[PDB]
């Protein structure tokens, strides 16, 4: 997956943006780089043999929103290094370095019901103690858990399941 | 719900639905113009990819075909509705008569007995062969290996083995051809069905004439048969008509699947892939298995990685040299490298030890002196050696035997010798007991009495 | 008219790109002035993107990165019949004795 | 605002003419040895008789995802990339 060479651009992108105090239109106009980046048609050329150049001018003309001289030479860039592709993954780590810059955190909720709300002011204000960023949460309701309640934030998980924990308890043979 | 993505040789890649990726070795199925092909599902990569081994003809095979997710792995009939038919890798009937009528079908992929189930014998099984038992002696439910080169006589060996072994044993048998050739099943297949054998044996057939899905998995499908009547209880004779090409089937598939060449081209999973195979071949507190595998040497490189490994799986290890072949000494088995775990004096007894031990003595002398004798020739040797030669010349020649299979090509009758007929006449040789016939009374006669009969008119 | 671009040189092995609808077939046979004298390269693969890749028939020291190259259109072409006994040529046909230009009627 | 996005991209790429080749019909990549990388033919079958310009055929050896690996019957010095 192009995880890895897209990690470069996007650091660049997000610097740059910086710099011009312009962060939230890089992220709409990196959204449209991706989504020209999924039609059909442009796959196609896009997995085809074209040279760079011709490749990227056929592809910064369908963009054109794109502001010109910044979003369409970061274009000519992965063209030269026929990155296009990644180009969803080159948004998503712009706005996971947002994220970090921002100190701000997605994190979530998982429960046998509907929490009570009261309940989510408890949790958020618990996972701001947790980890020292803004935490918006986005909780759902799942049948496979019995009782109780998931909470996941990044990659670290506190099960607080009943599944879970019968689970972990019928591990003891 | 899958699409082919990929066709690289035999190598199928599909893509899935994320929520809907097939396990490893599930079978899938896809329509390929006017016939059905399973592929067998080897690995997966990311995505919802997944990679396949075809088992059929790949040609043909477009990108953007659907393919179909069967719930399950290969599976074929077992038990006695097998008997007296020929099934394919798929375990499809390949004889001309009908369906097959089956009550149970099994997965082909399976694990080996647990340690607490393993069981010992030392019950030793007689052949009609001078060298073999006397030089390598092998037990009911053991392994056999007979090892080597092209052409040297791998399978007129194991046609002996099934002919003695396999009728005066009474249970049932699976014969597996792998990667062999059609003409030779043809022709087995008749005679078991001329001599009326053919309702105890179960055949399967993956031969060379096959694309490589199918020689990799049919050993498989054979050794899934053998397990059904071993587990019923029963004693079972499994032979397996080339092992070595289901190693080169892997080759073959490799680099394909992705993985880095090792060692002299092999597969890096030669062991694995060979140690799990021969692992089920195991005799049990249930049942027994016994089984002759044939073991093609290549190049004649005995050192080479897949003969290497096949030696440690093995009891009995029977080593044919194209040196001796052409000589014409029949069967050209080396003595001074064949082996078994069963010569040893507590199993055997003292006098057979003795003799195996005395015969492995004066042929290795003989190998001593044969580097002095091309030089100089033997006029130069003691008088004592100049015995230890005369010695091993006639014992060479004395493990030479007319077999019955083999009437077709010498003409001359076959025989069957008793083991203790063989002991007696070894001894009596090394002895010195008939130090006065000629070397040519001894080839390819059945016992120390037709040498002395062969010996009166030269 | 030059049409192409040097992009590579490592060693002997000398690429280069070309507009897309003219890139060189196998064989032939391209020229570059290597400062103050021509030097032919003779295609080996079309590579992808208009690249093509091409062994060079002489020194390679002294080329840089982007120099013009010429698309002679056919492979190379030497000197043939009576014109050529009794001189010694180079594998381009060139005269490598001193005795001066070979009276050739085709190559 | 993503349906917008989609439509947007579908009309201007119409506006500026890029489109895909037609099935059964590619065109030659690279050209090295003997073997032929060709894009498109999504409906190229392994082993298939690919026609060639001329009137030659190359055999089409590997379904790559993004190619068709295929040797060529004859001659392959004449050919060239974009036939
Ligand atoms: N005991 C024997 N008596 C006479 N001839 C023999 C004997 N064994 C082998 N041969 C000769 O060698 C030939 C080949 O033997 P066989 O087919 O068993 O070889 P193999 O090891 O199976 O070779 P391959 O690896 O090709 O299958 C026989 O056809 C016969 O000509
Ligand atoms: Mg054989």
């Amino acid at each position: 997956e192009f995880i890895t060479v897209a990690r470069p651009y996007a650091k660049a992108a997000f610097d740059f943006a910086v710099e011009h105090q312009s962060v939230e239109r890089w992220q709409d106009m990196l959204a449209f780089a991706a989504e020209v980046t999924k039609n059909e048609q442009m796959a196609e050329l896009l997995s085809g043999a074209l040279a760079p150049e011709t490749l990227a001018e056929s592809f910064i003309a369908v963009a054109g929103e794109q502001l010109d001289e910044n979003g369409q030479n970061l274009i000519r860039v992965m063209a030269e290094n026929g990155r296009l592709n990644a180009l969803p993954d080159v948004l998503e780590q712009f706005i996971h370095l947002r994220a970090v810059s921002e100190a701000t955190a997605e994190v979530d909720v998982i429960s046998a019901a509907a929490l009570s709300e009261q309940q989510l002011a408890k949790i958020s204000a618990a996972m701001e103690k947790r980890l020292s960023r803004k935490v918006k949460l986005n909780a759902k309701i799942d049948k496979s858990v019995m009782a109780g309640v998931i909470i996941r934030a990044g990659d670290m998980v506190i099960d607080g399941s009943v599944r879970g924990r019968l689970e972990r308890l019928a591990d003891v043979l | 719900t899958g699409k082919i993505v990929q066709v690289i040789g035999a190598v199928v890649d599909v893509e899935f639905p994320q929520d809907a990726v097939p396990r490893v070795y599930d079978a899938l199925e896809v329509q390929n113009g006017n016939e059905r092909l399973v592929l067998e599902v080897q690995q997966q990569l990311g995505g919802g990819i997944v990679r396949t081994i075809a088992m059929g003809s790949s040609d043909g095979l477009r990108r953007g075909l659907d393919v179909k997710d069967l719930e399950h792995p290969i599976e074929v009939p077992v038990g006695k509705a097998t008997l007296g038919r020929i099934m394919n890798v798929l375990g499809e009937p390949v004889d001309m008569k009908g369906e097959i009528g089956e009550e149970e079908r099994w997965a082909i992929h399976r694990a080996a007995p647990s340690y607490e189930e393993l069981s010992n014998s030392q019950e030793l099984l007689e052949t009609g062969i001078k060298v073999i038992d006397l030089m390598a002696p092998f037990a009911k439910g053991g392994k056999v290996g007979l090892f080597g080169g092209a052409g040297v006589g791998k399978t007129v060996n194991m046609m002996e083995l099934i002919r003695n072994i396999a009728i005066e044993h009474s249970g049932y048998s699976v014969f597996a051809g792998v990667g062999e050739r059609t003409r030779e099943g043809n022709d087995f297949y008749h005679e078991m069905t001329d001599s009326n054998v053919i309702d105890k044996v179960s055949l399967v057939y993956g031969q060379m004439n096959e694309p490589p899905g199918n020689r990799l998995r049919v050993a498989l499908t054979g050794l899934t048969m053998a397990e059904k009547f071993r587990d019923e209880g029963r004693d079972v004779l499994l032979f397996v008509d080339n092992i070595y090409r289901y190693t080169l089937a892997g080759t073959e598939v490799s680099a394909l699947l992705g993985r880095m060449p090792s060692a002299v081209g092999y597969q890096p999973t030669l062991a694995e892939e060979m140690g799990v195979l021969q692992e089920r071949i195991t005799s049990t507190k249930t049942g027994s298995i016994t089984s002759v595998q044939a073991v093609y040497v290549p190049a004649d490189d005995l050192t080479d990685p897949s003969p290497a490994t096949t030696f440690a799986h093995l009891d009995a290890t029977v080593v044919l040299s194209r040196q001796i072949a052409s000589l014409g000494i029949y069967p050209a088995v080396d003595p001074l490298d064949s082996t078994s775990r069963q010569l040893d004096p507590l199993v055997v007894g003292q006098e057979h030890y003795d003799t195996a031990r005395g015969v492995q003595s004066i042929l290795q002398r003989y190998q001593e002196l044969k580097d002095i004798i091309a030089i100089l020739g033997m006029d130069e040797l003691s008088e004592e050696d100049k015995l230890v030669v005369a010695r091993a010349r006639k014992i060479q020649r004395f493990l030479s035997q007319p077999f019955f299979v083999a009437e077709v090509f010498t003409g001359s009758p076959g025989k069957y010798v008793s083991l203790k007929d063989t002991i007696r006449g070894f001894k009596g040789i090394m002895e010195g007991e008939y130090d006065h016939l000629p070397e040519q009374a001894f080839y390819m006669v059945g016992s120390i009495e037709e040498a002395v009969e062969k010996a009166k008119k030269l | 008219m030059a049409t192409g671009k040097i992009v590579q040189v490592i060693g002997a092995v000398v690429d280069v790109e070309f507009p897309q609808d003219a890139v060189p077939r196998v064989y032939d046979a391209l020229e570059v002035q290597n400062g103050n004298e021509r030097l032919v390269l003779e295609v080996q693969q079309q590579l992808g993107g208009g690249i093509v890749r091409t062994i060079a028939m002489g020194s390679s020291d002294g080329l840089r990165r982007g120099l013009d190259v010429k698309d002679l259109e056919h492979p190379i072409e030497v000197p043939v019949g009576k014109a050529t006994l009794g001189r010694i040529m180079n594998v381009l046909g060139e005269p490598v004795d001193m005795k001066g230009e070979i009276g050739e009627e085709e190559r | 605002n993503s349906t917008e996005i989609s439509e947007l991209i579908k009309q201007r790429i119409a506006q500026f003419n890029v489109v895909s080749e037609a099935h059964n019909e590619g065109t030659i990549v690279s050209v090295s040895d003997g073997v032929i990388r060709i894009h498109g033919l999504a409906d190229a079958m392994q082993g298939e008789m690919i026609s060639l310009p001329g009137n030659r055929y190359a055999i089409a050896l590997n379904l790559e995802r993004d190619s068709v690996g295929a040797v060529v019957m004859g001659p392959y010095a004449d050919l060239a990339e974009g036939m």
